This record gives structure tokens, C-alpha cells and sequence, in this order.
């Protein structure tokens, strides 16, 4: 009951949990996968304690089920992340994301020359695991760059 | 249909090894037999943002040699467009409201790509962007090995120069390993070396490769000896004429190649290959130049054309 | 021989209503079966003493799907013409000795009218001369109102943007006035309002027109709405960002627009059009840019031939 | 420790309460004024079902009392707010905000020849004229706009 | 120390009447007992990231009449500071270890109030900044107002020009609205008309302004006649050419005119006042630009002497 | 007299450990006891073939609080001398026979030393020459890292940046190999490493150094950090972004120095050390700018007097 763990919780009846979000990629999430533009209830918990995995995030998005690609996206920045849907009242199934073919749209070229930077292009990269890191191609200039030049930029 | 019908040639990454022989094989066909009225009444623009003379007036003469008329700009030299603040994707969107297919280069990577995205099902050739392509350069050079050398597989290809820049070696090592058993020379100045990324693909598809410091280690054993131009501005006065200076080729270093070696050059040659090389029956560059006509010639008539009778 | 045939088309205001249908439907035959050799053997001259690359490219390419030839330049950047002290009546006298009508824009108002008194009797068609008139721009307006809205009298036009300036809406004005019933909304900061001389022309022929602050009190009775760009350097950086940047068309401003109404805009657009936009069916900006090939293919038809037989 | 529920999430101990946030301006508060960098718990409620505007926004920031001159920044977006100040579970302080003097670092000049967009300043605003509508004054071109423009860019 | 000791002098909003009655004051000083050795050992840097000739050499012939040494540069396609990637807060970061002082001009507005924040103790002084101030304009036209009329009160001061977009106009209605009684009539083309801004401040003062159409109508009752220049760019040609028969200023005008009444302009003063004005003796614009040394002298001395007893 | 008097300064080769100690007392003398009538009556002519202001403003500033007069130019798109035809020599053997001394910045390497043949007997101190010599900037860096660690020898420097073209380092690196002790750290992108000709020398003194591939590696033992600019038109824009998470500085990275560690940068600083570093106390590129006023003095003061008594 305590051991704090909840306090008066808030158990959505159907949803999307997003849980385990690795602390300060709570806030990235939102901004980057444009999650508050919904007239939805939201419920955000950040630095949550979870001792168990020291510090955490967490988002609760009612009535709404985002996933398959849209989880999958999420495995750049909060790798462990379990996405746990609700139908009525409990868990129907916890998704983790798996990292995909492409990820676009959220993400800009390091290439100060790459076209994108000027045009009204979505961004757009191919994902490729190079055992050890994650390469990533643009689209439109094709250089392909870790990561983590990407991902600072 | 044929497969390369109304595609975009933006990038030697996306033609597969049956794309690369079937322009190829057209290539041959016209410069067999002529097909001056093929795209009567076509109208194709001719945009070079970035101006590139050499370029142009080829693939120009190729469009006329089918029988298609021309309207375009070369800028780099402000004429007009880029004002007001007019992105790309808009030019393109008006440019394609009337024109049967665009042949465009550009300063930026990636913009031939874009125009794609703009251009409804008028197609896009690729006539280089920024340091990224240049489909219809390795086009040409390919036909040129074939040609002479009868074979795109089983080649002994010597790189020669500036290949970290060198936007074309790039290319042409990606085609080369579309095919089988080509064996590599890189010879470069330390500066200069041929990156990673090429050598990773190389090693990841069994090919074998060496680097070396001079042609004469070499020469013995190569079929096409692709040379490029170090650019100066690369490097600073003084390390341009220091020992690294000695990637030029001059007709005594050509004793004792095969009856059948062959050296291309992209051009212009300033002084890495010297004057007297063009006497000796192994230089290629300047009929490495005329086969541009025909490789241009052969995606143009593919991407236009629903069924080619020849 | 048609009231067109061989005369020079300088001004909107020498163009009666008459001339003005018997282009448009003429346009309109030319887009529906083409005539790509009804100029063949005809040498046009493209002269753009001021570049525009929109206007070229477009004029150019009607030349070619009727098979002219052009030969000409683009400058504004030193090519050679006006060097010594050379007249511009003497450029066209010896121009107008070999080539069959001459397209021209210049910089300043009036050089295509004198450019009339020296061509003998090549035609002189008028691409744009300063802030004064081009007549070929508010044909492909009224063709591209006409084909869209079924009518070109009756209309509910709106003109929102620098109408003090705007050369096209100035003349757009004009012509719509040789018609029936339209009714006029201009739309325009304060500083780039509508001049007068417009305004008492209106009121001289009975036409009702009003002004507005925003578009969204006028959308709904709506058939067309051109647009114009505000060019930054008329304003300073904050009175242009300062209350009167909107003049700026959003998607979500549409909501209420007849199922008719089009969205027109001469181009480059830079921002006063959003993107978003685009993927209304009321966005037409770029199929206006697309019917300047028929448009100017029904002039450049009309004054070169005695008979159009269609 | 106390009854949270969700539809007006109970209790912290000690920290601040912004509540009455309009409607999706609480998310534009997060980001502007970079209220999630803290390590302290912040729970956050969206699109919540009452305070009456109808739907409204909350955040709660456990620890922190960010006070006077910041709870009157939040005036230009959200001005009905309420900003509780919390100890031992009560809300030892309730104030709204009310229109400062300056406002800094937030806001963008529109005015495209200010030199402050290249560079490394804050931007300043002065502020004047109370709910008629605000006017907005550069520290640095000296031109003075309306509110509704530079909040708009 | 005196008032202005230290300080940086940016806007003219930021000194009081006060304050400007202090510089008027030392200036008439300086002009009167000259003190060639007051700032011996000071280094100026004169900063010009737009040129300006005329501002530039009144100000180093301020430096140098009061003894100081110079160091600085002009712009136009030249001169490495700023480049890109250097900021103007390293610059002054830089250039404020080196100089004692920094007058600076350059295009944007605020680049003087950023550098102040990057300067240290070193006063910097604005000698223009994009469309904002240029507030040592402003203190040479007081200075001259003030030795011609002997007041700066109760004035009847005519503003003639681009009202709209003249800067010096806009401080000097400032300014002169710290001092009491002055009634100011504005003749501009209603194009061109004082911002409602400055007509807004006027009224909480209780000032008595008025708008005039021409010169001739006001011509009778007015003490300074201050023409500003209009910006043939902000126009077109045609409008410019059509206001009433202008308002440019001939001897003509005069023969109405007070005999205590100056015309004044900031200069350059091209076509809005003809040449027989300039032997009138309402003509003051030449001894207008001799009074810049005065004035310029003046805040350089209170801004780096302490104490000035003279 | 001095060692230097009447000499010219043009490699710092040329200066051996007692020269530049001397240099470096007498800098800290001026700037202890200012002497500004020290060069009263001579006048040196600051010819900048090669525009860079923050080292003319610098060195003009120099003569000035000396008491100097100063004659010169810089030159972009300007300035008639060298022009073509006229030699460098005849501009020099003109110059020497109105100057005192010449400053001289020119883009070729070894111009200040062709200069020195020329002059006469009037001292030639370089302000930079093509890739070679900038010794002026040497001696300001070492005065900067004597007055903040206390000695030139037994010091733990770490050089950032462009070790392959930064002339700086390659200078520095001579000059601090002439005191004892020191230890060096290079951290370089391997495509811009320090030349094995200054790595070559270092050993034969017995040197110690190492290279690095991070600052990060080596924060903790480190006194100077000297970042030098990476030269973006050397590099391919994507390899440029692709160096690990760049070697550019940010307060985060500092956690960790010595509390006497300083970062010097010859300026401009663009990228490479954000602005959070200069609020921390290791931030010194500025004072380091400042200090060139006091090592230009004593440069110029030691050249131009025989013995100086301070
Ligand atoms: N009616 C419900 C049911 C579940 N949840 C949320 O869904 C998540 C699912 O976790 P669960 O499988 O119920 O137990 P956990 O051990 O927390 O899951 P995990 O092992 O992934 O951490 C929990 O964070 C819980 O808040 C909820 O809000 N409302
Ligand atoms: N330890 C506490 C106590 C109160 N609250 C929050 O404090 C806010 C307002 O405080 P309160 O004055 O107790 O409720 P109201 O009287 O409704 O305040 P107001 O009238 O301004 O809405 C409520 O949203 C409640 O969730 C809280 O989170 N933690
Ligand atoms: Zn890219
Ligand atoms: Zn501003």
C-alpha cells in the first residue's frame, strides 16, 4: 500500500503508459513527438523515484493508442521504455521498443550543406545498428554520421 | 515498359547492376545507330545552379542528338533565381508545370533528391549535387572501361590522386563492386586517402584492395588507370610540391603496361598527367569525354521512352 | 487574317475585350490539341535585358512547343549590349533584320513601345518593362480565372497584398474591368494601397469595389484571391513584421471559402502563403504558372499567322 | 501522503502549485521557462477537467519555491493562474500573477535588422499599458511592438 | 564628477534636458577657449562597421582638436571585423582592452547598446545604428538652434522631408519636446508622415504640433526650417516626381521668411534645396556641419575628464 | 645598445631564449610604468598588404601610446601599391626613405624578409607572412603565459585545434622549445596533426609529447590549453561535424582543471569554446588580446631606442 510506491493513483481506464522513461527524455519526448497537442487528459511524472532503476519518468496519455512505428521511435532516446496499453481498467499488453527502419521527420542532418536545412523537407534517416553503434544515413545528402554526432548535432 | 522508365537518376546507389548493363548496352546501340528524332518534341531544362561548362555542353548536345529542345539557365553568376526568397521546392513545382524532364546540378547535397519530391512524375537526372553524386559521370566512365576493356568484371583498376575529395572515384569503386572479381590500387598522398566508409564496403563484400605510393609498383598488372586532379586549394602551396607532388604520369612510366591499359581522367587535367601521355595509344581521356555523349544519351532516351525499339 | 495578326502587344489598356476572348480561346484549343510545328522555321529573339528566369523559361518553352527557334540572353550581368554608347533603337534595328518577332523585358518603362518604331514590322511582344506593364502576365491571370471559374465578368475578385506597387494587380485591375459585374476587395496595408488613379477608373465605369483589413471578412463571397508579395525593402524590418505582416493566407483561413474560390499569386512567393496551403484544392498558383505556356502560345500563334486554322 | 486521484491529482509535501493554467499553455510554460531542470519530482496534469475555464492545466513541483519575479513572467501566458506555495501538506501562500516591468529572455524581437538575433544577449522587453493591450518595448532596437506580434514571432 | 563622466551615450532618450543643456553649454566652451592638450594620451578607436564620411571625419577632427590619438577603420567590401563567426560582442570584448574610448556606426540597430555590455568601463559612444539613434546628430542640431535663436523653448520649428524614415528627425522632435512651448508643424507627402509614435508623445506632453501640406503655408511664422532629404528608393519614381511641385526649397520661398528663421539639413542636401538658398542668410546648414566639431568636442570631454573647468 | 636595437623581426627562429626574456621584462615594465612620449617624433608606417584588424588595430594602438605617429594602409579590392609591376622591393626601397620603421602583414611567405633588403637601415618587424612567421602573436602568448603561471619552462601545454595550419602553434611550439622542461599534448583530428618537422625537432632537444585524442584526456594535468580555430574550407563540411562530439570547449569539460589552467585561443574563437567558458576564471583570450599592447610596445621600443632605462 506504502512503501509510496503510487499514492491515490492514477489508473487510467483506457490508454497508453509510457513508463520507465530514463529521467530528463520525459521532457524530449513530448517536445520532439508532439504529444500534448491532444484535447486528452495527460498525466507526466518526472524524476520519478523507482529506487529500483534509481530515477524515471513516466506519461500517461488517455485514450489513445500510440504504437507499432510510433513506439519503435522512441528506441533512440529512452531504449528501455515499456509502452503498456489499457482497454479497460488494467495492462493489455506492455511493448518495448525496438529500433526501426527509418526515423523521420524528428532529427537534422549534421551536414551544414545537406539541402534540408532551407527547404520544407521533414528530415528523414536509415537506421543501421553497425555493431557497437547506430549509423545513420541521410536521405538527401546520403552521409552517413554515429548516432551521436546526430543526436547532439 | 522498360525499368528505367520515367525514374529519377539522382543516385548510382539505386541503380542495380541490370540497370548499370542495360543503359549501358543503349549506349551502344545509339552510338551504332543514331536516333535523332527519338525525343522530337520533348522539352527538357537544362538547370545548372551551379555552373559547370564542361557538363552542360554535353549533356546539351545529347538532348539535341535525340532530337530534343532545350531551355535552362547556368548561374552561379546571379541570374535571378534564389530571389526574393524562392525556395527550391518552388522553383521546381513551377519548372515542372512544363517541361518533360529536368537535368539539374546544384551546390548542396541532396537538392537533386528534393527535386524529386516537387517534380510530379517529370523526371529528375542528376547532373551532381554538392560532394554527394554524379550518376551520369560514372555512367560514361563505365561505358568507357566496358568498351575498351570488353569486361566490367574481372578488372584490375588502378585509382590514382586526390581520392578522399574526389566526388567521382567515390562513385565509380560503389559501381565497380556491383560486378565481380575487381581487384583496387589506391594511390594517394596520406592527406588524400580513400575513406573508411568505401573501404568498410569494399571489405564487407570480399573485394580486394591495396593501397600503394607509386604507379610503377603497379603498372605491370592495370587495365584502367583512373587518375585524378589534386586540387591545391586542398592542401597549402608548399605540401602541394613537396614529394606528394608525384602522382603524375608522363609517357615513360607507361613502358611496360598491358597493350590493353587505359587512362581516364574526369578533366580538366592541369598537370597531373603529362602532355606527351596523349601521343601514346593508351590515353583515353579525351574519348572518355565523347562516350558522355552516349551514356547521357542512353538515360534519356530509357526514362522518356515507354518501350525503346532499336 | 485575325485582329492580331502582327501587331506588337505593349499594353493591357490597347487590348479590347474583344482581343482579350479571342486569346483565351485560343489558349484554350492550343491546350486541348497541340500545334508543335504551326512556328517551325520561325527565329524568335528572347531578349531579357533585365533577367527573369520564371518569365524566360516559361516564354522560352511556348516558343518550343510550337517549334521556334530562339536565339537571345539573359543579362542585367554585362553581356556586352549598351557597351560604346550603343541606342536601344539601334539594338532593335539591326535585331528586328533577322528574326521574326522579339520578346523583350527591360528595366526601364516605355522601351518596348520604342522598341515598336524601329522593329519595321517584326512584332515586339512585351515581357515586362519596369514599373508599367506585362501584358502577358495578366493573360495567363485571366485565362487561369476563366478556365477555373467558367467566366471572367460576374467575378468577386479579392487583391490582397502591396497594391501600390504591384505591378500585376495594377493591370489585373484593368482588364477585369473591360468585363461585366466584377466586384473588387483590396486588402493592403495602409502604405501599399491601391492608387487612385485605379480607384477613379473604377469609379468612372460604375464598378463597385471596397476596402478591408482582413481577408476573413471577405472569404466567404470570394471567387478568386490574388495574392502579392510584399517586398521587405518597400517597409522597414518592423513596420514590416509590425502589425501589418498579415497579409499572410494560412490553410485554417479557408475554412469557409466557396468550393470555387482559388488562390492566385504571380510568384515567389515567400511567406505570404503558407505551405500548408498547398494541399487545399483551392491552391492554384502553380497551374496559373503552368497555363503561361498557353497563354503566351496563343499570342505568340495569333501574331505570326494570317489564318489560325485549328 | 494524501488522496491524489488524478482529476485534480492530490498532495505534495512542500514545493509549488501553478494551477488555473488556461488550456495547452502548460507545456508552452514547461518549455519557456525551463521548469524541468530540476532532479525534484514534478508531476504535471493536461487538459484536466474543471477549474472553471472547463478544461485547464497543473503543474506541481515538489521543493521548489520559485517566487515573485517568476510567478509574474508567467503573466503574458497565463495571467488567472494561481501559484500555491506549499508546506507540510498546506498551501502556506496563494498569489496570481501580475504584469512585470521587464521580460526577459522569452520573447524575439520581430524586428529583423535588431542585433540581437546573432548574438550572445538575453532577450528585453519593457512592458506597458495593463490588459488594453500590451506593448512591448526592445532593450536593444528600441522599437516598440504589440504583445500579440511578438508573441505570434 | 561631472554628470556625464563614464557614461555611454546611446539614445537620446537616455540624457535629460539636463544633461543636454550641459553638452550645449561646454560646446559653446570649447568653440569659444580651445583646449588642444585635454585629451593628451587618450586612444579613440573609431569604429565605422558602415562608412559614413562625413560623420567620420567631424569626429576624428573631434579627437584630434582636443589632442587625442586614433585608431580605427571604415567598411565597404573590406576590413576583417565581423567577417562571420566573429561576433560585435568580441570584437568590442577585443577592441575595449585597447582604447580608452569607442565611437561606433554600424547598420543594425542596438549594435551600440550590445557593445556596451561588452565594452567594460570604456564608454562607447553611437554615431548611428540601423534606423534606431544618433544622438550626436541631435546635440549639433540643438547647438545650432540654441546660437541662432538663443532658446531651445518656445520655438516654431517646421520639419520638412521623409518624416517617416528621416532618424534625425524623430530624436530631434524628442528631444526638443524635453524643452517647453515649441510648436512643430510637419510638411511631409502623406507617404512619407511622421510615425503616429512621435505624434502619440506629443500629445501626453501637451505639444502643439501641426500637419502642413507645403512650406508656403507656414513659411511666416517659423524660426527653424529643418528640410530632411527624400529617399528616392522608398519611391517610385513617378510619385516622386509628382508631389504638388515638391518640397524643395528655393530663395524664392524665402522672401516670406523671419529674419531670425535658418533652414537647417543633416545633409547631403542633392535636389530639395537649390543652390540660391546657400547665399541667403537663412541658409545654416554649412555652419550646421562646423558645429558637429563643437559638439562632438563637448561630450568627448565630459564623457573622459572628470572635472572640466573651462 | 639593447640586443635588439635597430634589428628586424622576422622569424622567431631568429630569437633566442635571452631575446625574447628580454622582450618579455620590458613588456611587463610598460605595462607596470607607462612611457608615452618614449617614441615622440618618429612616425611608422603600418602597411598591411593582407587585411586583418584586430592585428593592425593592435599594433597602430602600440605606436599610439608610445607617442608614434603612424602612416599605412590595408588593402582588400584597394590601395594602388604592389598593383602589378610594382615590386614589393620598390614599394619597400620607396617606403624606407620616409618611415622610421615598417609593421608589414603581407600574404606571401618571406615578404617581410625580401622587405629587409630593402629597407636600409630601417628596422622591418613582421605582422604575419603567407603561412610562415607571426612572431608578434608568439611573444604576446608567452608574455600571457609567463605572467599567469609564473615561468616558461616546466609547463604542461596543451595545443587544440588545426595543429597542421595553425601558424600560432607551430611558432609557439619553437618558442617554448628554447625553455625547459616542457611537456606537450597534442589534440588534433589525425587529418590536421602537427607536422612531423616540429615533432622531428622536439625530440632531438629530448622534448617530451604526446599526442591525445580528447581534452578531456588530458584536463587534469594541464596549465595553458591553446585552442586554435579548425578551418572549415580544409574539411568537408561532413567530416567537420563527424570528429567524436568535436574538441570544442564548453564549462562542463572544465570540472575537472587545475585551478591556475588558463585557456588561451589567438581569436577569432567562433565554435570551438562556447560561451559558458567565459565566465569561468580559466577563460584568458581576452587579457591575451589585451596583452599584445604591452609585447608590441616593448618590441617597438626596444627596435627604436638604444638603451632603455625603465
Ligand atoms: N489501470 C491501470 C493499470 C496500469 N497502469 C499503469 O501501467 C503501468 C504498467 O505496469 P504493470 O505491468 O501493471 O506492473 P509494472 O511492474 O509497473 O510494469 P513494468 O515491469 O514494465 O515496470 C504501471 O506503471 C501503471 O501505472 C495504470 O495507470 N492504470
Ligand atoms: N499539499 C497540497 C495541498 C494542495 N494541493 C493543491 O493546491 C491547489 C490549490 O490549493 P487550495 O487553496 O487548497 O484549493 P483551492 O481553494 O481550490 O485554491 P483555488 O481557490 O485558488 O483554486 C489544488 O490544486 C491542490 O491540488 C496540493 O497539490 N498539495
Ligand atoms: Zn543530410
Ligand atoms: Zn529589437
Amino acid at each position: 500500500m506504502t512503501h509510496d510506491n503510487k499514492l491515490q493513483v492514477e489508473a487510467i481506464k483506457r490508454g497508453t503508459v509510457i513508463d520507465h522513461i530514463p529521467a530528463q527524455i520525459g521532457f524530449k519526448l513530448l517536445s520532439l513527438f508532439k504529444l500534448t497537442e491532444t484535447d486528452q487528459r495527460i498525466t507526466i511524472g518526472l524524476n520519478l523515484p523507482s529506487g529500483e532503476m534509481g530515477r524515471k519518468d513516466l506519461i500517461k496519455i488517455e485514450n489513445t493508442f500510440l504504437s507499432e512505428d510510433q513506439v519503435d521511435q522512441l528506441a533512440l532516446y529512452a531504449p528501455q521504455a515499456t509502452v503498456n496499453r489499457i482497454d479497460n481498467y488494467e495492462v493489455v499488453g506492455k511493448s518495448r521498443p525496438s529500433l526501426p527502419e527509418r526515423i523521420d521527420n524528428v532529427l537534422v542532418c549534421p551536414n551544414s550543406n545537406c539541402i534540408s536545412h532551407a527547404e520544407p523537407v521533414s528530415s528523414s534517416f536509415a537506421v543501421r545498428k553497425r555493431a557497437n553503434d547506430i549509423a545513420l544515413k541521410c536521405k538527401y545528402c546520403e552521409k552517413e554520421f554515429s548516432h551521436n554526432v546526430v543526436l547532439a548535432n | 515498359a522498360n525499368p528505367l522508365y520515367q525514374k529519377h537518376i539522382i543516385s548510382i546507389n539505386d541503380l542495380s547492376r541490370d540497370d548499370l548493363n542495360l543503359v549501358l548496352a543503349t549506349a551502344a546501340k545509339l552510338k551504332a545507330n543514331p536516333q535523332p528524332e527519338l525525343l522530337k518534341h520533348k522539352v527538357i531544362a537544362s538547370c545548372f545552379f551551379e555552373a559547370s561548362t564542361r557538363t552542360r555542353l554535353s549533356f546539351e548536345t545529347s538532348m539535341h542528338r535525340l532530337g530534343a529542345s532545350v531551355v535552362g539557365f547556368s548561374d552561379s553568376a546571379n541570374t535571378s533565381l534564389g530571389k526574393k526568397g524562392e525556395t527550391l521546392a518552388d522553383t521546381i513545382s513551377v519548372i515542372s508545370t512544363y517541361v518533360d524532364a529536368i537535368v539539374m546540378r546544384h551546390p548542396q547535397e541532396g537538392a537533386a533528391r528534393l527535386a524529386t519530391e516537387f517534380s510530379g512524375n517529370v523526371p529528375v537526372l542528376n547532373a551532381g549535387d554538392g560532394s554527394n553524386q554524379h550518376p551520369t559521370q560514372t555512367l560514361l566512365d563505365l561505358f568507357t572501361i566496358q568498351e575498351t576493356q570488353g569486361r566490367l568484371d574481372n578488372l584490375h583498376v588502378a585509382m590514382v590522386g586526390d581520392l578522399k575529395y574526389g566526388r567521382t572515384v567515390h562513385s565509380l569503386t560503389q559501381a565497380l563492386a556491383k560486378f565481380d572479381g575487381n581487384r583496387f590500387y589506391f594511390i594517394a598522398p596520406d592527406a588524400l586517402a580513400m575513406p573508411q566508409y568505401i573501404l568498410d564496403m569494399l571489405d564487407e563484400k570480399g573485394i580486394a584492395w591495396s593501397l600503394h605510393s607509386s604507379i610503377e609498383e603497379v603498372m605491370a598488372e592495370v587495365d584502367i588507370l583512373y587518375m585524378t586532379r589534386v586540387q591545391k586549394e586542398r592542401l597549402d602551396p608548399s605540401e602541394y610540391a613537396n614529394v606528394k607532388a608525384q602522382f603524375v604520369l608522363r609517357a615513360s612510366d607507361l613502358h611496360n603496361a598491358k597493350a590493353n591499359m587505359k587512362v581516364l581522367h574526369p578533366l580538366p587535367r592541369v598537370d597531373e598527367i603529362a602532355t606527351d601521355v596523349d601521343k601514346t595509344p593508351h590515353a583515353w581521356y579525351f574519348q572518355q569525354a565523347g562516350n558522355g555523349i552516349f551514356a547521357r544519351q542512353a538515360l534519356l532516351a530509357l526514362v522518356l521512352n515507354r518501350d525503346l525499339v532499336l
